[PDB]
């Protein structure tokens, strides 16, 4: 096995992928990054005991939230458009862009290459304008993968 | 954890286990059958105690195989002249009980495969008690639950043609029972006698579901075929397509009102909140 | 946006727009009329289908003006022999269906004037379709709701004798109905027949309010002369006198508690949750 | 404070109180004796009015003691020649009226003792309205509630064996009404007739609890000796043993369900949802 | 595509416009400026997993919410008076004002010049007044538009 | 049209009413101010569409708030006394004293004289005492208007 | 009328009394103390306008609260004891006991002395020890009386 | 009667015994003390009247919660067990712990030593590790007794 | 019995184990640690008495949540994989991962070694990137054990 080791963020690199195609959607200025696969779980009790008997996942997402500063025109006017499309105005259609997500970690000290592969993510809410007084836009993201389709040691 | 249902030498357990603090066994008692002096001539009525009363069980619980489920079923809905036989885990309840599917009710049996919930079938049981010497029937009839592996979409069958049910969102409940038995009160005993009656018994799948695209096609191909012509004798084939590993069933619309399109204001897809069908004969 | 619902020429537009996530059309289909065997030594019901089912539209819109409203109440509630035609723009139905006010109801359509909602009128409608050459019946009689531009308070007046009910929360809910026409079943295509009787409709006005002052005075005044006297075949003239348009009209209270005063803890004044009438003749 | 409810010179002051904005006193009116037109070719109905009116009042209260409460129940209960005679103090009903224990109604006064409360009763009246003079009636019958000083622990006992109700979360709901009386409608008063008839009257006991310890053996003796054994022309005696003041009384289990025993996930205890008795005879 | 760049929020310009006329409503002093176009999302399951089936967009809104220290009176007396109308007190009426609104912005660079557009903004609630000892008055709007009519580059 | 100006909160003169007389009602030395209309937006949306089809406002209030620093026996004698009379005790009678209100500030660089003015406000609570060690008392109010009379400038 | 002043909290003069005899409970030591007479407001509209037809006050109270650092036996077995009754441990009674209360405050100049009295306040909760680290105790007490008794200026 | 006086936290002693035995469970090293006796208070109101008309008090309980920074063993054995018993592992039944609790203080200048006790305490929680990088682990508890036995000056 | 003392947190020692095995699975760089066995408490009041006559347990649980700062794959690894298999990516499978675990810390003056052991924690959720700007990662995992299966001093 492979000893833990910590991981420094300002060593990461994202990227966002179009499923269709595998090509880049240009993307950069992550701040802030939190990828969680989560489920419900149910946690089952008899009538006979005060003791928990079961425990079962049920509905699986994966939490992706990211806080960047660097605007990306290609990133809005995908979200906009839906899947395989790309749009300078609002739609009115059901689909959302569904975006794959992989971020890429050395760990602190070099013992491993830590890759996380998200797939289908989709945000409710793009912000297109966050400014404040004094500082640079910086844009929060909150969305949902379908399935984590990654996790592994990249490195040699 | 389980409690031990059986009819003659088969048998299945049934783990009464729910989250947090949720009701998983309820017996409950009456005396529907004491006789109350309505005139009586004074403030406070005499009253008269002659016959069965009347012991509930109701079950709740959770399956982990769909295969134990559709047993379960069969086992229920079976005609048999052997007793239903039930066996409750905790202290004061007696070890062995005799019992049957509950006297009057359409769904003695529910089954329900919630959107998520791979492998957690929901349960509710509801068993009438009764002597155990006073069970009689009009011969055996096995019920049967098709089975297939085919694992593909819902199709609802009909005039030879076909519309899949879309999976986004869909949501079965599937109720069972013995409507048509006849449970009857006997005088000076406690539980009363019950007759397994050659009469019709009840199989009902609901459905819930969202259809996402090509929706006029879908909601027309669906609603005509199935609502809006006569199906003769036959009915609608709902093929599961080994869904839940369950075989295709013959079944009709049952109700004044079995299904329903919703649509919604903001909303670019349509609602199905119930697509209710009853099963039919196919067993000629 | 809208809807259309029209007999003969004329034709109201209806918006289906609704705040949030809310129902804005339901179509509902059943077959009450499935001759399901209640009988015979074999699990599954044999079967025979041989008639007219059940297709209901339920609309769900808000009118910005209380002349399209007044103008759809009359619409629906008047007797003719005219088909009434409703035309749906969302694809999933054909671009025209022919229907009557829903079979049996008593509120097939429901108008709301909600406390504070200037030029809002919840509107909630239900409709049962017909076959298109399948109406028939009795004479043509169009309904009037009567009109004025006073703009006064509303007048509950009856032995010559009169109570403004006072505007402080002042809410109407009113129904209107055909629940006296026959709708029938045909051994024919799915689409039901529908004969407009010559028979008493359905018309009702529900009020809540709070009143705020004359509080024992008011509160007799309208009980003494509307609730414990006889009316005869006269019966209430509720005056309007140009709220919302409307404009005189004679009406009586009818069935169960349709009038509820109450009194609260910490309170110095009563709520009316209903006070209720029913329209009455006044057409000679 | 207090509305003043009295029949003779025995007399019960209820203070007409309670938290938040709660309904304190509904006064409630309908004419179901309007004969309304079902038929004729016009839209609208014709009506006559020919009979009395219905005024019902609902008045809700706590009671700061038992006494008081069980003399309410008596004063309620007793067959009377002599009509209940309610004041109100509020300014919008005069400053009596004379009334009937609600006409339709089972339970037309309500007494609730839940856990945690002492010296804290809460209550709810129904009241219909009825014309002074047009009171009748055959023969008084004086109504008792028992009383004793015991303060110990209730016991159900039957066959002279006795189960004693854990006391943990025991809460009770007694109601009482007199639903064998007749009202009936007068053609030229504005209320109507009431005849106090020599006909039972209902008075029931529901408990609410949570059994502790000894449970299976709890379970067993209250469920065998109740509702599994027959009772003949006896009932179970409900001794109070002196809780509330009350003394010991006769009854028995009435209605479909009045017993419920609740097994629940995670709880090694046994819970009593409803565990309920109407009272018997007891007067020779 | 063009490369993602920062944005530094004082190179902002917001204007309101009359979307009867296309005419500028007098509106400066802004210090915070967030634009969101949010769709709800439906994630939807089937019978027999665990993982979301599909996810779908419905009710879309343009959440715009804007903080700004110099009071206009026009703004104020358009909201007051509603659509098409100036008005001086509060008005009996059931339709609010109507406003179109823009943003543009040269990136921190000069790479590109982000243009924002959201059509027919309303805002439930106007701050007339806003004031708090030893400060200057600052006002709050939150709001909602109809869709984004544009988001592109717009330099030359 | 009169340019958005900045408005300095120590500026203002705010001054309480009587809605019987218009004779004024003693009150002084407030820290905080905020006035604010609202009413309560449906948005409505379509049968079909994603997008929003209309938006209605359907119930009005002026928000009003306000703290202050100084103690007026007359404004809390007639919140207790309630329309039209002057009390030492709590009524048990159901009339809220109603109270016009008007604010008015000069702009900070003299553009305009900003009044504001709101009729029948009317407070649920209201503080007596407001002790905190070491601090002079100060009191907040919150309560609801029926609607703005006057918002205009009042320079010459 | 007499002109508004400030007032200074460190002036004030809290007392409880027992409203069977109007004796004093000996109580001291506060370090906050909050009057406040409040209403529920019933704000009603009419079927044909937005603005707010009436507004009625129901379900009167006085909010008291208080925070005090010196504590006192007797008014804790006051409480305890319940209407009339002195007690050294929880009796088992629906009676809680009630409290008759009055603060005097001279203003900050002198101008006018704030008497505030509140008859039959009540605590649902008291707190016996209140104990941290390094720290005084300090005890807060929030309860209801029913009404304002007296709101002058009580200088001669 | 005895003066209110100031209390010093840290001059307090809490104790834990065995309600079978009245026997110490060996407890040490508190930071915070609460104790605060309850009662919910149904306030009654009439018809007509705006004003409360009654109170009563309903469903008494003590609230207990201690911090505390030395573990004991004991405490966490004997609430694992229950009453009567003692455990080193969780156990499968439904009766708690039911603990006695007496609290001490001398006042701040020697007036009075009041000592509070409160009878069948309990907690739903015991935390057993509460690590925390840099800190000494520091519990808290939370729980509920029956009613105070118990709050006298125990001074000669 | 034994003194209760203090405990330094950095003096603990966290291990996670594969209850089909008891083998350890690699985990390491914890900051902060909390273990809490917890039941639900029914408080029954009586139908003529203020104070609650009886309090029983039910649902028991131990809430786990534990801060940590060294990345593992295998621990998350074997928390997508469920019980008893490793994987690289989500599984669709209603079995999450239950993991033992065990924790050993010597008192501050060496007078015990508390070790605490808990049976099948779950973890609903589970953190794979969790990258904040200028600092390393750090994973928060909340989780529920059925029950505590050993609470006792293992020193020699």
């Amino acid at each position: 096995a492979t000893s833990p080791e910590g991981i420094w963020s300002n060593s990461g690199a994202l990227t966002f992928e179009d499923p269709a195609d595998d090509s880049e959607i240009l993307f950069a200025g992550v701040r802030d990054v939190t990828i969680t696969p989560a489920y419900e779980h149910a946690e089952l009790y008899t009538i006979d005991s005060t003791f928990r008997d079961e425990v079962k996942r049920y509905e699986h997402n994966v939490n992706v939230e990211i806080t960047y500063a660097k605007f990306s025109l290609e990133f809005a006017q995908e979200w906009l458009g839906g899947p395989g499309a790309t749009a300078t105005a609002s739609q009115d259609d059901s689909d959302p862009m569904k975006f794959n997500l992989e971020n890429v970690t050395p760990s602190a000290s070099g013992g491993f290459e830590r890759t996380t592969a998200v797939e289908n993510v989709v945000f409710p809410e793009l912000p297109l304008d966050s400014a404040t007084y004094g500082e640079y836009e910086e844009y929060s993201l909150t969305g949902s993968g379908r399935s984590v389709t990654n996790l592994a040691d990249t490195s040699g | 954890v389980d409690a031990t249902l059986s009819r003659g030498g088969t048998s299945v357990d049934i783990p009464l286990v729910e989250e947090g603090g949720e009701i998983l066994l309820s017996s409950t008692f009456g005396k529907p059958e004491v006789n109350v002096r309505k005139s009586g001539g004074s403030l406070n009525p005499r009253v008269i105690d002659s016959w069965s009363g009347l012991q509930t069980f109701q079950l709740v619980g959770k399956l982990y195989d769909y295969s134990t489920s559709h047993q379960l079923a069969d086992l229920v809905k079976t005609a048999s002249t052997t007793p239903l036989e039930l066996q409750i885990p905790q202290d004061a309840y007696p070890d062995t009980v005799t019992v049957a599917p509950a006297a009057g009710q359409a769904s003695a049996l529910t089954l329900e495969y919630p959107a998520g919930r791979k492998d957690l079938v929901d349960v509710s049981l509801s068993l009438t008690r009764v002597d155990p010497n006073s069970v009689r029937g009009v011969g055996d009839q096995q019920a049967t639950t098709p089975t297939t592996t085919g694992t593909g979409p819902v199709e609802v069958t009909a005039g030879g043609t076909t519309v899949q049910l879309p999976s986004s969102g869909l949501s079965v409940e599937r109720t069972v029972g013995r409507p048509n038995d006849a449970v009857r009160r006997v005088p000076r005993q406690a539980d009363p006698r019950y007759e397994v009656k050659a009469k019709v018994t009840n199989d009902v799948f609901t459905f819930s579901f969202e259809t996402l695209d090509n929706i006029p096609a879908t909601l027309n191909a669906l609603t005509d075929n199935v609502f809006r012509e006569q199906l003769g004798r036959d009915g609608v084939t709902l093929d599961f397509n080994g869904l839940l590993g369950l075989g295709s069933v013959k079944a009709i619309p049952v109700g004044s009102s079995p299904f329903r399109q919703v649509h919604q204001a903001g909303r670019g897809w349509v609602t199905v909140p119930t697509l209710e069908f009853r099963r039919i004969y196919s067993n000629e």
